[PDB]
């Protein structure tokens, strides 16, 4: 319970300084204390099922899957900081599915999609996904949590490719 | 582009 807190708080250090600057680029030094720790998954991961982000995605040799969902995650966070930029983009209110860059990476893992809706994009049309018309602005701070999740979660990822996380063998778990 |  006191290390969950610890956690959270650090948490939250790490989306308030995404809310600041969106294109605040973080340290392996800096995600440390959320890499270290040895919290279950559900208790560090709020919004992101991460989880079944993997578990439903680890079909064949891990370099192969863990790199396919690092890439959707890679584009996953590009969505989340767009959203925090003091200047949005024009059109961040959707995004197709048949987006060449959105097919090739975020629709290429389970879930990929389900992300998008934790930004705000929960409106679906057969086309894509929507922010519903009474949400005018995104929610800054729902944000912000899930493009730290998602980095953190990429952030994992790769350490485990290069086999240097610091819970790697209680990860494989799975 | 990610939004086209």
């Amino acid at each position: 319970e006191e290390e969950e807190r610890a956690f959270l708080v650090a948490r939250e250090e790490l989306a308030s300084a995404l809310r600041r600057d969106s294109g605040q680029a973080f340290s392996l030094e800096q995600l440390r204390p959320l890499l270290a720790s040895s919290l279950p998954l559900a208790a560090r991961y709020l919004q992101l099922d991460a989880a079944r982000l993997v578990r439903c995605n680890a079909h064949g040799e891990p370099r192969n899957y863990l790199n396919t969902l690092s890439t959707a995650l890679n584009i996953l966070e590009k969505y989340g900081r767009n959203l925090l930029s003091p200047q949005r983009p024009r059109y961040w209110r959707g995004v197709k599915f048949n987006n060449p860059v959105f097919r090739s990476t975020v629709d290429a893992v389970q879930g990929g999609r389900d992300v998008l809706r934790l930004y705000g994009y929960t409106e679906e049309q057969p086309d894509g996904l929507s922010f519903p018309e009474g949400q005018e602005e995104p929610d800054e701070h729902q944000v912000a949590t899930v493009t730290l999740e998602v980095l953190l979660l990429r952030t994992e990822l790769s350490l485990l490719l290069q086999n240097t996380h610091p819970r790697q063998q209680a990860l494989e778990q799975l | 582009d990610l939004y086209g």
